[PDB]
């Protein structure tokens, strides 16, 4: 029902500009954040593990898709983005095939957003770190 | 269980039994029963093998001592007839080996002529031909295969024939889902893929569960109603339903249908994939 | 009498696990094995037992009802 009443760009970029993209990117962490700390349990296998997950990286995809919203919240998506994919990047036994799809989702919406002016791109440089400010491997 | 009851691929060397399983087993005890045994050569030691690898045939392993794990070491008495053999903890194995490792050999005259099987003429032990028929003294009497390196193997090599006992393997052991253990990234991409594959099997299965949900949602919905819809004799009488049965509410038979055999058999699919990828897991964690 | 103490034992709406046949008991298939034991028994006693019963009552009233007209 929510993509479909967002079909069209026009409520996409009025939800962003209610600030739709921080919820989202906020609500991505912390699931993401979630399922980091539920590593940590059992081995415990979960068939719908990852679909609030993938559902909420499609929506920011989707509006992502929109290029107004992707110009004004590159350097602000930056962040969350880079943090979200290094934290599933850690991802080795939870690991599930909704999750390798958002992973992969990530990728490309950070790829995305690499694009840009070199002030852009610079700024993204700083974002990255913060990013490695916040392990061998992930960094 | 019996041994011959899960065996699904079997080779021979002239001293051991290479059996892999249907499937892996957490096996506590083995008892080897000895029939028909002969004075000339008995079994002095049996020596148990496993591992829990998972292979598409036993040949892989036939002659790769170093892929098997040692479980027991027994001794038996000249002309015991029961072996059993006790594991001090449980083994979990989809592969053993079952060698004859030493013997109570009983030394005989072999300097006198063999008598030949097919012609009863008298053939000298060195070559083993009959001069008269061509026949082979040295064959095994089952398979009729001649080993070329030992004349008188305790087992025949291709078929597993003991002319000396016949031997009967029973596992106090139960079925118990388990994967090859991880060794080196190759193993591990190994386990990460089947992990994949699993869980995608486990997710299409889930489906199963929830594609019959609505199902039985609706068909319990019907059956609330408790409408008493007169008995319908339906042409087609191939399912065997006795004049009751057929009374039966047909959404109750409908629903027990449903659960009991559909959601059931998918669910008892989707625990076995659920513990399976578990124990994937725990050996890759 | 039995009808009613299956009615009885049947609106207690309780789950007895099917019991397994230890004894060489007539074979059920499990599909059918799953219902509940009280609905079995009631579908043979009332569709089997009482159905026959009274289908011999009516053959032989009807019988009766022809002699009658007969004899009147
Ligand atoms: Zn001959
Ligand atoms: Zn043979």
């Amino acid at each position: 029902l929510y993509q479909k009443l967002i079909t069209s760009a026009h409520w996409k970029v009025y939800l962003a500009a209610r600030g739709v993209l921080p919820y989202v990117g906020n609500l991505i962490t912390k699931e993401i954040a979630r399922l980091l700390a539920l590593e940590e349990a059992t081995l415990s296998t979960d068939l719908q593990q990852g679909y609030a997950l993938k559902s909420l990286t499609g929506l920011l995809s989707s509006f992502v898709e929109v290029e107004s919203i992707k110009r004004h919240f590159k350097s602000r998506l930056v962040g969350t983005v880079l943090n979200g994919y290094l934290c599933l990047r850690k991802l080795v036994v939870q690991r599930t095939k909704l999750i390798d799809e958002t992973q992969d989702m990530l990728l490309e919406m950070l790829e995305d957003m690499t694009t840009g002016t070199e002030s852009e791109t610079k700024a993204f440089m700083a974002v990255c770190i913060e990013t490695a400010k916040r392990d061998y491997r992930t960094p | 269980i019996k041994l011959s009851s899960i065996k699904v691929d079997t080779r021979y060397t002239t001293t051991q039994q290479v059996v892999k399983l249907i499937g892996s087993h957490t096996i506590s005890k083995v008892t080897v029963k000895i029939g028909d045994l002969k004075r000339t050569k008995m079994v002095r030691t049996i020596n148990l093998y496993y591992n829990n690898r998972t292979v598409q045939a036993i040949v892989e392993l036939k002659n790769k001592p170093a892929r098997w794990h040692k479980a027991k070491k027994v001794q038996l008495t000249p002309g015991q007839t029961e072996v059993k053999i006790d594991l001090p903890l449980p083994i979990v194995a989809s592969n053993l080996m079952i060698e004859f490792a030493d013997f109570y050999e009983n030394y005989q005259a072999s300097t006198e002529t063999l008598q030949c099987p097919r012609c009863s003429a008298s053939v000298p032990a060195n070559p083993g031909v009959c001069g008269n028929c061509g026949e082979n003294v040295y064959q095994c009497h089952k398979c009729r295969s001649i080993n070329y390196d030992e004349k008188d193997p305790f087992l025949c090599n291709a078929c597993g024939f003991c002319k000396y006992a016949r031997f009967d393997f029973m596992l106090y052991a139960k079925p118990c889902c388990a994967v090859d253990p991880i060794e080196n990234e190759e193993d591990r991409k190994k386990a990460v893929s089947n992990i994949n594959t699993l869980l995608d099997k486990a997710d299409r299965v889930y489906h199963q569960l929830m594609g019959h949900r609505p199902q039985l949602e609706n068909l319990l919905c019907k059956v609330n109603e408790a409408a008493p819809e007169k008995p319908q004799d339906d042409s087609g009488t191939a399912g065997g339903i006795s004049s009751t049965s057929a009374s039966v509410n047909r959404y109750i038979l409908q629903l027990a249908q449903e659960y009991c055999g559909d959601c059931k058999n998918s669910f008892d699919e989707l625990s076995k994939i659920i513990q399976k990828v578990f124990a994937s897991r725990k050996e890759l964690l």
